[PDB]
C-alpha cells in the first residue's frame, strides 16, 4: 500500500491524487470514503481509501467543507473517481479518535478494517 | 438402539467419546477415516443430515487439537420406517492451514447448502460438492466473517456534541479470555454452574 | 409503635438544631446522606417527613468534629446516634412518649446539644 | 444494559444548596439515540432507581437524524409530546393531543399524566 | 523448588512461596482484600483463606494462604463445601457495615469487593428455596462521607473495609505515615492529622483501595470504569517513563492510572504524572496561526506552507536551528538527525541537553540498583527521577526480585514482612539540600550548587572530602558493586560528570544518570545533539530556527525567521513568532522513548482532542520541502524501518549506546533552578495550586533579601520571569535562592533578580 | 411542470401529491410486516405501484443488507421522478441493533431520505404519521429542530449522476 | 429462458432471487440465491450478554419469535444448570402456541394471496390482531418481545390478559373453520394445488427438509413429540398430517395446526395456578427490584448482573425446539464469559430449501409463485 497527501489541506492533496491515478481504468477498483459522523455532512472530514484490487492507496482526513474550499475537493475528487469509471463508492464510519490512529496502522490491517465497517454509498453525496 | 452401535463402534478403533451432562452426546472422527466411516454412517440408517456446524477456536481460551471444528448432527426419522430416534453429532477437526473436508452430498442432498456456508463464513473447502459457490455474504465481501480474526465490524452509535460510543469500549461483559476488571477473576466469573 | 414516625421527626428536628449551631458560630453544616430507601426506592412509596439519613459539624478544613445519624425506615432495633469523631464518644438517642427526645433516663434537650457542639468545635475542630 | 448501545450518561456530582437527586449523584447529560434504539426496556429494567422508564408516544417520526437523538429535557415526566407533535403544536399554537388512550398509567410510570380511558 | 498440589493440580515452586501464591499459580483463585502485590501479607482481611494438609493429615484450622508459607510436600484446597462456606462468611462479614453506592460509586464496574462477592459470595445451600440476601438487618455503621483530603484524594471513610492496605503501603512503599486508623473495633477509621495528604506519591492509595474508599479526585465523577476508552501509553514527564493508562471518553483525558511493568516502574505511578493530567486535555491550540498585520491569524495548514516557503525561499541551510522536545520519539529524533545529516547545520539540540550527555555512563537497570552493593547519590532523586525513590525504598529493606509465579508477581510477598526495619548504611547521598531522603542516609551531606564536582573529586581520591566524604569514599571502596546515581548539578557540569565517569568506571559501576530531559538518553542516541558552531537550546545562536518547545527569550530575541510546534499557546510566542503549529501530547502520540537505563518504550495515542494537531515526523518532514531537502521518514512505519536498521532494539529491549564528548558551559551562580517534580505546563486545575513555583532561601539570608515567609515574589531568569511563593529552609546553603524550574531547565545556575 | 410557479397551481398539485402521496413498499426484515398492518387501515395509501414505475414514496422498511443496497439503490432510481423516501425502523435509519459488517448503518447512504420512523419495528401508526408527515411535508408545511422549512422532496437533491 | 425472478420483485415474497432456468410455461430448474437478508448474528452475539442476546433471539424468524426464545433460553438453562418455575414453563407454552398460532396465520394468509386471490388475509389479520394484542397486553411489544429469561420470563402476566386469551380461543375454533370452510373445499384451488409441489419423503430426509412441511409428504416428526422439552410431553396433542406432499395438503395441515395449537392453549390455560415465575438463584436472575434499597448484596448483585452479566460454565451444548417452520435450536458453545463464545443458529427455514429446486422442477409458472409460498420460508431465519 502508498500513502498520499497530508491531513487537513484540500488542494495539494487534490493536486497529487490527480498526479497519482494516471491511465487507470476502475471499473474493478472499490472506493471507500473514510469519515466521523454519519447525519451531519456540513461540517465534515474525508479521508480515502481506493483499493484498485492490484494495489491499495491512502489519503488522510483533508476532505470535505471541514476546510475551506475542500467542498469543491471532495466533489471533483469524486466527479474524478466516476470519469474513470469507478461505480462502487463506500462510506466508512471511524471515530474522531480513531482517525488518526487508523491511518498510522499498517496497511492490511488498516485495509480489513476499512472493508468490514464500509457502507455502500451513493457517490452522488459527494458531488 | 442405532445411538449404542455407534459408540461401542467408536471405543473399539479409539475414537474418543465427549460427554456433558445436559444430554448432549459427540463422537470425534480422524480426518482420513472420516468420509468412508460417515458414508458407512448414513449407510448404518442415517436417514437426516441435519447440520453443519463451523466452530473457530482462535480465542477460545483453552486449546483444542486444531483451529476449525466442523460438527454433522446425524439422525434416524422416528416416524419412519423404523426410526430410533438416534440423533448425535459427531466432530471432526480441521487445520487452519489446511480447511479441507469431504462432502457427504453424495449421502444426503442436505450437505449441499450447509457445507456452503461453513465455506463461506469459514474458510473450509467441502470436496466433491456439487457447487461451492459463496453463499451468505456480499458477493465482493472478501474473506470469511463468522471466524474470529474478523471484526464484528461495529460502527460508533452517535449522540449530541462530539459525543460518540465506541462498542467495543463501552462493553461491560467479559469474553472467557478477558481479565475482568480487577487483579484477576476467580469463581462465578471464570465460570459458574449450579447444581439442579 | 407508630413512635418511629415520631422517631423521624424528632431525627429532623435534631437535624434543625445542627443547622442552627452550624449558622451560629460561622462553622460547617454537612448533610452525609440520604435514604437508600428513598433512592433505590422506585415507584414505592415514601412518607418520611426527610429524606435524610447522616450529617454533620465539619471544622475549617472540613473535618467533623460533630456527627449525628438515624435508622433507614425498614431497621430492627431502631435508634437515632450521635458520635464524636477521635474521642471516641458514642450517644444513644431514643424516644419516651410524652417525656420526650430521651438518652437512656436522661432527657435529650436542644441546650444540651448545643453545649455538646460547642465543647466539640473548641476541643476537636482543627480550624 | 443497552444492546444496541443508545444511552450516553454524562454523570454528576448533587449541590447541597439545591439538590437534583437524591444520592449525591445525579445525571448531567441523558442522550437517548431513538435511531440506535431497538426498544428493549433493558435500560428501565437495569435502572436501580425507576429511573428511566419506557412511556406511551409513538408519534416521533421526524425529518432529520439528529432531530432524532432526545436529551433528558425532552423526555422528563412533565412533558408533553413528541418532537415533530411539540414542535407543530407550537409553530400553530393549536396543542398537542396523543393519538393514544389508555385504562390507566403503570405504578412505575408515576406522574406521567395522560389520556386515559373514562378515568377522564 | 518445593512439590506442592494444589486441588486437582500439581506445582513446582520456589521454598518461600506465599500459599496464595501457590495456589493462583496452579491457576487457581481465593478472595483477595488485604495482601497486595509488593506488600506485606498479613492474614488481615482474611479473604485468602485455604486448607493446608503436610504427610492425609489435614491442619485444624485455616490457613490464611496469604500469610502462610509453602511447606515441601504439601497440599492446598480451595473448592471444598466448607472452604467456599468460609470465604461467602468472610465476605459477609466485609459486606456488614458497608454503604450502598455501587450505581453512585466512582469505583463503579471495577471493585475488588463487587467482583471478589460475585466470584465467591453466597454459597448454595441445600429447590427454588426463596433465599435471603441479607442476615443483618440492624442499622450500618454510618461515618463521614466524600471528604477531600487533598485537591488531588477523595474519602470515603464508610466504604473502607479496613484491609491494611493504604497506611501499610504508606509505611512500607512511599515511607510517609500520612495515613493510619484511629479508634477501634468497628468503630475504627481511616484519617489524618497531616492534612496536605504530603506525599508526592499519595495517590496510589487510590488504586490499591479494594473498595472506593480513597478516589481520585482530578478524575471524580467523569464516567463509569468500563465506559472509557482506555490508552495503555507510557509517561514522557521525565526520564523514568512510567508505565500509565489515559483514559478519555468523547476526545477528553479522563484520568490517569498506573500501567505495571515490573522492569521499570512496577505497579506505582507518581502524583504528577497521574493528577497532572489537567492541562493536556484542557487548554490546547487547535490550528496554526501566521503573522500578518503585526499580530497572529487563524490560517490554513496550506497558506502557512506558503508561508513557509516563502520564509525559507531566501535561506541557506547551515543557518539553520533544529531543535526537540525533552520528551520527543524516537522516530522525531532520528528523523529530525537525518534531516540536519542531509541539510549540512552546526546546530541541532534538545530541550534538556545536558552540558554532559548521559550517554558518557553505562547505563544501569532498575533490578542492578536491587542487587547492588552501594548506593552513592549526588543529586535528589524525589525530584529529578521520582520512581527511583520507591525503587530505592526496596533496596534499603534487602528486598530483591521475586520469583515469577503463572499468574506472574506475587499476591503475598512471604518475602516482605510487615513494618519492615531500614538500613542507614548501604547509601551515601549528597545534595544541595538536606534531602527527602537523608534519613536513610547515614553518610549524607548537604553540598551547595556546583560543589559537586569536588565530592566527585573526593570520590576519585584526588583530595580529601569531609566526614561524609570521605564515609563515602571509603563505603563505595569497600562497595563490591556498588551503583552511582547522578543528578543535574552532576550531568549539567562537564567536570562533575567527567569525575563521575572516572570513578564508577574505576570500580565497575553502571549509573543512573536524571536528565532534565526525559527522552534524553535516546534523543542522544537518535544523534540530536550540537555541532561545531554549537548553537545551543537555549542559545541565541541560529538564523532561522524551528523550536519544539519554549526557549528562554533572549534566543528568539535576534532571529531572521522562527518556526514553533507547540501543544498549548505561549504569551512568549505572539510576540516572538512568525509561524506557529499544534502538536500532540505524549498522550496522544504514537513512538519510541529511551528510558534513563536505556530502554525503549512505546507510546500509544490517545483518543484525545488533537484538534488538526501533527507529529514532529509529519511537520519536519514538511519543513524539509521549503528547503530542498527531501526526507527519509514521513510516517510511524517507514521510521520504524529506519530506526531498525539504525539498530533501535524492540521494545523492552535494552539499546546500548555510549558516548565520549563534552559540551561545557558556564553557570552564573545567584539563582539556582531547584530541580522540581511538578512540571510548570502542569499548573491547571487541582494541580493548579502543587505546581506553583517556590523560592527558597536561608531565612537569614531570606532576611538580608527582604523576603517574608508566605510571599509571592516575582523573580527574572534568564529563562522568563515567575512568581514563587517563598519558602524559609535552614538545610538550604545561605547567600542562594533557589527557584522550583518547574521545566526542563532544572539544575541550570543563572543570573537573575528579585524583581519589585 | 414538477408541481411549480403559480401560487393556486403549485398548491393544487402539491395537495395533489400529498394527499395521493403512492407508497412503494421496499420490504426488508420483520419491519415489511410491521407495514403489512399499515396496509389496513389506509386511506391516502395502500395502492400500490408492487411495481416501483407508478409510486412517488419508497419505504424502506427492514434491515438492508451491504449486498442489498445496490439493489434498492436502482429501485430508487427505476422510479418516476417526484418520488420521497420514508426510512422505517431503527435498522434502516442508523445501524440499530446490529451494528456490524452486514448491514447498512443509514440508508440515506444510498437513497435520499425524506421522513425517518423509530422503533424496532414502529407501530404502524407511527408510520401513518411519517406519511402525514411526508404527506405535509410535500405540502411544504414541515420544518425541523433550526427553525427550517423542509423541501417537498428529498432527492430533488442529491447529484443523481 | 432463464428468467430472472429478482430481489423484491416481482412479489417472490421475502427478498429472495430465483434464476428459474426455464423455457415456455413449465419450469426446468430454479437455480435459489439467498443472503440478502444476511445481518450476521452469530458474529454480533458473541458480542452480547447472555441476557442481552435475548433481545436478539426474537429478531430472525420474527413470525414464530418465541421458538427462538425458548430454544435459546432453554440451552442456555441446561448450559448453566437453571431451573425453569413451572408457571413460566406453562406461559412459555401457551406464549410458544400463540405466537404459533400468530405466525400460521401469517403463512396461509400470504399463501392465499400469492396465487388465487386477496380476501382472506384479512380475517386471519384480524385473529393475529387479536393475538399481537395478547402479546402486547403481556410483554409491552408487539413482538421481539423482551420477555424470556434465562431464569423464566421477565415479569408476570396482568389480570387482562387471560380474559382476552378466552375470547379468541373461543372464536377461534369456529375462525379456523371458517377459514378451512374456503379452502379444503377448493374451488379452482384444488385443479391450482393438488397436483403441484412434489414431495417424496426420501428425498425430504435426503436435503433434510424437516419444518412441517415434511409431514404433509407423510413423514411423522415433531419436535414437541419426538423429542420432548418444556412439558409438551404432558398435554393432549394431535399431529396433523398429510397424503402424498403437494400445495394443498401442506396448506391444510397448518389449518389442522392451529385448532390443535389452539386445544393446547385451552389445555395449559385449565392447568394454570399462582407462584413464582423465574429461577431465584442469583448468579442466574437479577434481584428483586424493591430490596436494591436495603440489601448491599442486592445492590453489588444488580449492578454487575446488569454491566458484566454471568458467566455459564465452559462446555457446549444444544436442545431442539419446534417452530411453525420446524426444527429451530440454538448450538452454543460457552467459554465461561459474560457473553457466549458462540451462537450458531440451527436455521429450519435454511435447510428446508434445499428442497426447492427440487420441489418447483417441470411446475406452472403461476405456480412456481404459489409452490413457494406453500413451502412458509421466513428469510430472517434463512440469511440471518
Ligand atoms: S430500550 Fe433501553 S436498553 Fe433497549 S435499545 Fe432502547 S435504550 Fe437500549
Ligand atoms: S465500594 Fe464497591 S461494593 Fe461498595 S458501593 Fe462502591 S462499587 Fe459498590
Ligand atoms: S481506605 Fe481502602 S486501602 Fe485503606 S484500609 Fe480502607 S479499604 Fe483498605
Ligand atoms: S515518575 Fe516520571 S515517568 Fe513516572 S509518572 Fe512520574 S513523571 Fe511520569
Ligand atoms: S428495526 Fe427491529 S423490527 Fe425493524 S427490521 Fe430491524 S429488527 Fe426487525
Ligand atoms: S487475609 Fe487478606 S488476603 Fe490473606
Amino acid at each position: 500500500m502508498v500513502r498520499v497527501g497530508m491531513r487537513a489541506a484540500p488542494r495539494v492533496s487534490l493536486e497529487a491524487l490527480k498526479a497519482a491515478l494516471g491511465g487507470l481504468k476502475l471499473s474493478e477498483a472499490k472506493v471507500y470514503l473514510i469519515t466521523d459522523w454519519q447525519d451531519k455532512r456540513d461540517q465534515a472530514r474525508y479521508a480515502l481509501l481506493l483499493h484498485t484490487g492490484k494495489k491499495d492507496l491512502l489519503v488522510p482526513d483533508a476532505f470535505g467543507p471541514a476546510f475551506p474550499g475542500g467542498e469543491e475537493a471532495l466533489s471533483e475528487l469524486v466527479g474524478l473517481l466516476l470519469a474513470q469509471g469507478a461505480r462502487r463508492f463506500y462510506e466508512a464510519v471511524v471515530s474522531p479518535g480513531e482517525m488518526t490512529a487508523l491511518l498510522d496502522l499498517p496497511p492490511e490491517e488498516l485495509l480489513k478494517r476499512v472493508m468490514a465497517i464500509a457502507n455502500p454509498t451513493d457517490p452522488g453525496i459527494y458531488l | 438402539m442405532r445411538l449404542e452401535r455407534v459408540l461401542e463402534e467408536a471405543r473399539a478403533k479409539g475414537y474418543p467419546i465427549e460427554d456433558n451432562g445436559l444430554g448432549n452426546l459427540w463422537v470425534v472422527l480422524p480426518r482420513e477415516r472420516f468420509k468412508e466411516e460417515m458414508a458407512h454412517y448414513k449407510a448404518m440408517g442415517f436417514n437426516f443430515l441435519a447440520d453443519i456446524v463451523g466452530l473457530d477456536y482462535l480465542t477460545y481460551p483453552d486449546p483444542r487439537p486444531e483451529r476449525f471444528a466442523v460438527v454433522y448432527e446425524l439422525v434416524s426419522l422416528p416416524g419412519w420406517k423404523d426410526g430410533d430416534g438416534s440423533r448425535f453429532f459427531v466432530r471432526v477437526y480441521v487445520p487452519e492451514e489446511d480447511p479441507r473436508l469431504p462432502t457427504v452430498t453424495d449421502l444426503w442432498g442436505s450437505a449441499n447448502f450447509l457445507e456452503r456456508e461453513v465455506y463461506d463464513l469459514f474458510g473450509i473447502v467441502f470436496e466433491g460438492h456439487p457447487d461451492l459457490r459463496k453463499i451468505l455474504t456480499p458477493e465482493d465481501l472478501e474473506g470469511h466473517p463468522l471466524r474470529k480474526d474478523y471484526p464484528l465490524g461495529e460502527t460508533p452509535t452517535l449522540f449530541r456534541e462530539g459525543r460518540y460510543i465506541i462498542p467495543a469500549e463501552f462493553r461491560a461483559a467479559l469474553t472467557g479470555k478477558d481479565p475482568g476488571l480487577t487483579f484477576y477473576k476467580g469463581g462465578s466469573r471464570k465460570g459458574y454452574r449450579s447444581l439442579w | 409503635a407508630s413512635s418511629e414516625r415520631e422517631l423521624y421527626e424528632a431525627w429532623v428536628e435534631l437535624l434543625s438544631w445542627m443547622r442552627e449551631y452550624a449558622q451560629a458560630k460561622g462553622v460547617r453544616f454537612e448533610k452525609e446522606a440520604d435514604f437508600p430507601d428513598f433512592i433505590y426506592r422506585m415507584e414505592r412509596p415514601y412518607d418520611l417527613p426527610t429524606t435524610i439519613m447522616t450529617a454533620s459539624l465539619s471544622d475549617g478544613l472540613g473535618e467533623p468534629f460533630l456527627l449525628a445519624d438515624v435508622s433507614p425506615r425498614h431497621a430492627k432495633l431502631k435508634r437515632i446516634g450521635l458520635r464524636l469523631p477521635r474521642a471516641h464518644i458514642h450517644l444513644h438517642a431514643h424516644y419516651e412518649p410524652g417525656k420526650g427526645l430521651v438518652t437512656g433516663k436522661i432527657p435529650l434537650t436542644k441546650e444540651r446539644f448545643f453545649a455538646l457542639a460547642d465543647r466539640a468545635r473548641e476541643a476537636l475542630a482543627f480550624a | 444494559a443497552c444492546p444496541a448501545y443508545a444511552i450516553y450518561v454524562e454523570p454528576a456530582e448533587n449541590d447541597p444548596e439545591n439538590p437534583v437527586s437524591a444520592g449525591e449523584r445525579y445525571a448531567k447529560v441523558y442522550e437517548i439515540n431513538m435511531l440506535r434504539c431497538i426498544f428493549c426496556g433493558l435500560c428501565e429494567e437495569a435502572c436501580p432507581t425507576g429511573a428511566i422508564v419506557l412511556g406511551y408516544d409513538f408519534e416521533m417520526a421526524d425529518y432529520e437524524y439528529s432531530d432524532l437523538v432526545y436529551g433528558k429535557e425532552d423526555m422528563l415526566v412533565d412533558v408533553v409530546g413528541t418532537k415533530p407533535q411539540r414542535r407543530e403544536a407550537k409553530r400553530t399554537g393549536k396543542p398537542v393531543k396523543v393519538g393514544y388512550v389508555v385504562p390507566y398509567v403503570r405504578p412505575e410510570l408515576e406522574g406521567f399524566k395522560a389520556p386515559t380511558e373514562g378515568g377522564k | 523448588m518445593v512439590r506442592v498440589k494444589v486441588n486437582d493440580r500439581i506445582v513446582e515452586v520456589p521454598p518461600g512461596t506465599s500459599v496464595m501464591d501457590a495456589v493462583f499459580h496452579a491457576g487457581y483463585d481465593v478472595p483477595l482484600f488485604c495482601s497486595e502485590k509488593h506488600l506485606s501479607p498479613i492474614g488481615a482481611c482474611r479473604m485468602c483463606l485455604v486448607r493446608i494438609g503436610l504427610p492425609i493429615q489435614w491442619q485444624p484450622k485455616l490457613a490464611a494462604s496469604c500469610v502462610t508459607a509453602v511447606a515441601d510436600g504439601m497440599v492446598v484446597d480451595t473448592l471444598s463445601d466448607v472452604v467456599r462456606e468460609a470465604q461467602a462468611g468472610m465476605v459477609e462479614f466485609t459486606l456488614l457495615n458497608h454503604p450502598l453506592d455501587c450505581p453512585t460509586c466512582d469505583k463503579g464496574g471495577a471493585c475488588e469487593l463487587q467482583d471478589r462477592t460475585v466470584e465467591y459470595g453466597l454459597y448454595e445451600k441445600y429447590p427454588l428455596e426463596l433465599p435471603v440476601y441479607t442476615r443483618f438487618e440492624f442499622t450500618r455503621r454510618h461515618v463521614d462521607k466524600h471528604h477531600p483530603l487533598s485537591p488531588f484524594v477523595i474519602l470515603d471513610r464508610e466504604r473502607c473495609i479496613h484491609c491494611k492496605r493504604c497506611v501499610r503501603y504508606f509505611e512500607e512503599v512511599p515511607g510517609d505515615e500520612v495515613l493510619d486508623f484511629i479508634e477501634r473495633g468497628v468503630h475504627t477509621f481511616i484519617g489524618t492529622m497531616d492534612f496536605g495528604l504530603p506525599s508526592g506519591f499519595s495517590g496510589n492509595i487510590t488504586d490499591i483501595c479494594p473498595v472506593g474508599a480513597l478516589l481520585d479526585l482530578t478524575a471524580r465523577f467523569r464516567a463509569r470504569n468500563w465506559e472509557m476508552e482506555e490508552t495503555p501509553t507510557t509517561c514522557a514527564l521525565c526520564p523514568v517513563g512510567c508505565g500509565i493508562t489515559a483514559d478519555t471518553r468523547s476526545g477528553e483525558l479522563l484520568r490517569i492510572r498506573a500501567r505495571e511493568v515490573p522492569e521499570v516502574n512496577e505497579i506505582w505511578i507518581c502524583d504528577a504524572g497521574r493528577f497532572g493530567h489537567e492541562w493536556a486535555d484542557q487548554n490546547r491550540l487547535k490550528t496554526p496561526l501566521v503573522r500578518k498585520e503585526g499580530r497572529l491569524v487563524e490560517a490554513t495548514w496550506e497558506e502557512a506552507f506558503l508561508a513557509l516557503k516563502e520564509g525559507l525561499k531566501e535561506a541557506r541551510g547551515e543557518e539553520v536551528g533544529l531543535y526537540l522536545a525533552h520528551d520527543a520519539t524516537l522516530e522525531e529524533g532520528l528523523l529530525a538527525s537525518e534531516l540536519a545529516k542531509a541539510l549540512k547545520t552546526p546546530h541541532l539540540d534538545f530541550q534538556g541537553r545536558t552540558a554532559a550527555p548521559a550517554s558518557l555512563f553505562p547505563p544501569a537497570s532498575l533490578e542492578d540498583l536491587l542487587q547492588a552493593d552501594f548506593a552513592l547519590v549526588l543529586g535528589d532523586p524525589t525530584e529529578e527521577a521520582p520512581i527511583l525513590h520507591l525503587r530505592l525504598s526496596e533496596f534499603v529493606r534487602d528486598l530483591k526480585p521475586p520469583h515469577r509465579y503463572n499468574h506472574g508477581t506475587p499476591f503475598a510477598d512471604l518475602q516482605i514482612k510487615e513494618r519492615m526495619p531500614r538500613r542507614t548504611d548501604k547509601m551515601a547521598l549528597f545534595a544541595p539540600y538536606r534531602a527527602p531522603l537523608m534519613k536513610w542516609a547515614a553518610i549524607h551531606e548537604v553540598h551547595r550548587p556546583g560543589e559537586e564536582r569536588e565530592i566527585l573529586l573526593a570520590l576519585l581520591g584526588d583530595k580529601e572530602g569531609s566526614e561524609m566524604v570521605a564515609k563515602a569514599k571509603e563505603a563505595w571502596e569497600k562497595a563490591k558493586n556498588p551503583v552511582l546515581i547522578l543528578g543535574a548539578g552532576v550531568l549539567q557540569d562537564t567536570v562533575a560528570a567527567e569525575r563521575a565517569r572516572l570513578l564508577a568506571e574505576r570500580k565497575g559501576a553502571k549509573v543512573l544518570a536524571m536528565t532534565p530531559a526525559a527522552n534524553a538518553r535516546g534523543l542522544e542516541a537518535m544523534g540530536v545533539l550540537p555541532g561545531a558552531k554549537g548553537a545551543s537550546w537555549d542559545e541565541p545562536g541560529a538564523l532561522y530556527a524551528y523550536y519544539g518547545f519554549v526557549p528562554p527569550e533572549e534566543a528568539l530575541k535576534g532571529k531572521r525567521f522562527v518556526v514553533m510546534h507547540l501543544s498549548h499557546l505561549h504569551p512568549l510566542a505572539e510576540r516572538y513568532a512568525h509561524v506557529v503549529l499544534p502538536a500532540p501530547t505524549f498522550y496522544e502520540k504514537r513512538g519510541h522513548l529511551v528510558n534513563l537505563e536505556g530502554r525503549v518504550l512505546p507510546l500509544s495515542p490517545a483518543p484525545i482532542e488533537n484538534g488538526e494537531a501533527e507529529g514532529a515526523l509529519q511537520v519536519l518532514a514538511l519543513l524539509a520541502e521549503a528547503l530542498g531537502v527531501r526526507p527519509p521518514f514521513r510516517l510511524h512505519l517507514e521510521a520504524q524501518k529506519a530506526l531498525k536498521a539504525r539498530k533501535v532494539p524492540e521494545a523492552m529491549g535494552r539499546l546500548s549506546f555510549r558516548l565520549k564528548e563534552l559540551r561545557p558551559k558556564e553557570r552564573k551562580g545567584a539563582f539556582y533552578l531547584r530541580p522540581t517534580m511538578w512540571k510548570a505546563h502542569q499548573a491547571v486545575g487541582k494541580a493548579q495550586e502543587a505546581a506553583r513555583a517556590e523560592l527558597w532561601a536561608h531565612p537569614e539570608t531570606a532576611r538580608a533579601e527582604a523576603l517574608p515567609e508566605g510571599a509571592q515574589v516575582a523573580v527574572e531568569t534568564p529563562f522568563g520571569r515567575v512568581e514563587a511563593r517563598v519558602v524559609h529552609r535552614e538545610d538550604v546553603p545561605k547567600g542562594h535562592l533557589y527557584l522550583s524550574a518547574l521545566g526542563p531547565a532544572a539544575g541550570l545556575r543563572v543570573e537573575g533578580r528579585v524583581l519589585v | 411542470r414538477e408541481g411549480i410557479l403559480f401560487t393556486t397551481l403549485e398548491k393544487l398539485v402539491a395537495w395533489g401529491r400529498s394527499n395521493s402521496l403512492w407508497p412503494a413498499t421496499f420490504g426488508l426484515a420483520c419491519c415489511a410486516i410491521e407495514m403489512m398492518a399499515s396496509t389496513d387501515a389506509r386511506n391516502d395509501l395502500a395502492r400500490f405501484g408492487a411495481s416501483p414505475r407508478q409510486a412517488d414514496v419508497m419505504i424502506v422498511a427492514g434491515r438492508l443488507s451491504k449486498k442489498m443496497a445496490p439493489v434498492m439503490r436502482r429501485v430508487w432510481e427505476q422510479m418516476p421522478d417526484p418520488k420521497w423516501v420514508i426510512s422505517m425502523g431503527a435498522c434502516a435509519s442508523s445501524g440499530g441493533m446490529f451494528n456490524n459488517y452486514a448491514i447498512v448503518q443509514n440508508v440515506d447512504s444510498v437513497v435520499p431520505v425524506d421522513v425517518y420512523v423509530p422503533g424496532c419495528p414502529p407501530r404502524p401508526e407511527a408510520l401513518i404519521y411519517a406519511v402525514m408527515q411526508l404527506q405535509k411535508k410535500v405540502r411544504g408545511q414541515a420544518y425541523n429542530e433550526r427553525g427550517e422549512r423542509l423541501p417537498p422532496v428529498a432527492a430533488w437533491k442529491r447529484t443523481r449522476g | 429462458m432463464t428468467l430472472n425472478v429478482g430481489p423484491q420483485h416481482p412479489s417472490t415474497h421475502g427478498v429472495l432471487r430465483l434464476m428459474v432456468t426455464l423455457s415456455g410455461e413449465e419450469v426446468l430448474e430454479v437455480v435459489p440465491h439467498i443472503g440478502y437478508l444476511h445481518t450476521g448474528f452469530e458474529k454480533t452475539m458473541e458480542h452480547r450478554t447472555y441476557l442481552q442476546n435475548i433481545t436478539y433471539t426474537p429478531r430472525m424468524d420474527y413470525l414464530h419469535s418465541f421458538a427462538h426464545d425458548l430454544a435459546y433460553a432453554l440451552a442456555v438453562e441446561k448450559l448453566l444448570g437453571a431451573v425453569v418455575p413451572p408457571r413460566a414453563e406453562t406461559i412459555r407454552v401457551i406464549l410458544n402456541e400463540l405466537s404459533r398460532l400468530a405466525s400460521h396465520l401469517v403463512f396461509l394468509g400470504t399463501g392465499l394471496l400469492d396465487l388465487g386471490a386477496l380476501t382472506p388475509f384479512f380475517y386471519a389479520f384480524r385473529e393475529r390482531e387479536t393475538i399481537l394484542d395478547l402479546f402486547e397486553w403481556v410483554t409491552g411489544q408487539r413482538f421481539h418481545h423482551n420477555y424470556i429469561r434465562i431464569g423464566g420470563v421477565k415479569e408476570d402476566l396482568p389480570e387482562e390478559f387471560v380474559p382476552e386469551l378466552k375470547k379468541l380461543l373461543e372464536v377461534l375454533p369456529h375462525r379456523i373453520d371458517e377459514y378451512e370452510a374456503l379452502f379444503a373445499e377448493s374451488p379452482i384451488f384444488y385443479e391450482r394445488a393438488r397436483g403441484v409441489g412434489v414431495i417424496p419423503p426420501e428425498v425430504a430426509i435426503d436435503l433434510g427438509l424437516t419444518g412441517g412441511s415434511l409431514r404433509a409428504s407423510g413423514v411423522n416428526y415433531d419436535v414437541r413429540k419426538a423429542y420432548p422439552y418444556s412439558g409438551y410431553e404432558t398435554y393432549t396433542f394431535d399431529v396433523p398430517l398429510g397424503e402424498r406432499g403437494d400445495v394443498f395438503d401442506r396448506m391444510l395441515v397448518r389449518i389442522r395446526e392451529m385448532r390443535e395449537s389452539v386445544k393446547i392453549i385451552k389445555q395449559a390455560l385449565e392447568r394454570l395456578e399462582p407462584g413464582p415465575v423465574r429461577d431465584p438463584n442469583p448468579q442466574i436472575t437479577p434481584p428483586p427490584r424493591h430490596l436494591l434499597e436495603t440489601s448491599m448484596e442486592a445492590v453489588i448483585y444488580h449492578f454487575k448482573h446488569y454491566t458484566e452479566g454471568f458467566h455459564p460454565p465452559k462446555g457446549e451444548v444444544y436442545v431442539p425446539t419446534e417452530s411453525a417452520r420446524g426444527e429451530l435450536g440454538y448450538y452454543i458453545v460457552s467459554d465461561g464469559g459474560s457473553m457466549p463464545y458462540r451462537v450458531k443458529v440451527r436455521a429450519p427455514s435454511f435447510v428446508n430449501l434445499q428442497s426447492l429446486p427440487y420441489a418447483c422442477k417441470g411446475e406452472q409458472v403461476p405456480d412456481m409463485v404459489a409452490i413457494i409460498a406453500s413451502l412458509d420460508p421466513v428469510m430472517g431465519d434463512v440469511d440471518r
